[PDB]
């Protein structure tokens, strides 16, 4: 029972580090938005498939 | 000789007593035996998820 609630501590962090670096990657790739409803990858256009 | 019958009556009547339980102690080790089993894979797996 103590090795399992060790295991789940260190998973917690973990997981805190994956979305910290996570949050990293839209310093490198912005993905926005306009009033018209089109968006934006590094301010080019992607329009839905159709 | 009836008293040696009689002596060995007896000691059948606690051979059954023995028997009894015996048989109740090996049930409870089948139960004890299962339990181990389980809990050493379960501590294996747990170690290899914390490495």
């Amino acid at each position: 029972t103590a090795k399992r609630e060790l295991f789940l501590k260190t998973n917690a962090q973990l997981t805190i580090r994956c979305r910290q670096l996570l949050s990293e990657l839209s310093y490198i790739y912005p993905i926005d938005l306009n009033e018209h409803k089109d968006y934006f990858v590094c301010g080019v256009k992607l329009p839905n498939s159709e | 000789r009836k008293i040696v019958a009689e002596n060995l009556e007896k000691v059948q009547a606690e051979a059954e007593r023995l028997d009894q339980e015996e048989a109740q102690y090996q049930r409870e080790y089948s139960e004890f035996k299962r339990q181990q089993l389980e809990l050493d894979d379960e501590l294996k797996s747990v170690e290899n998820q914390m490495r």
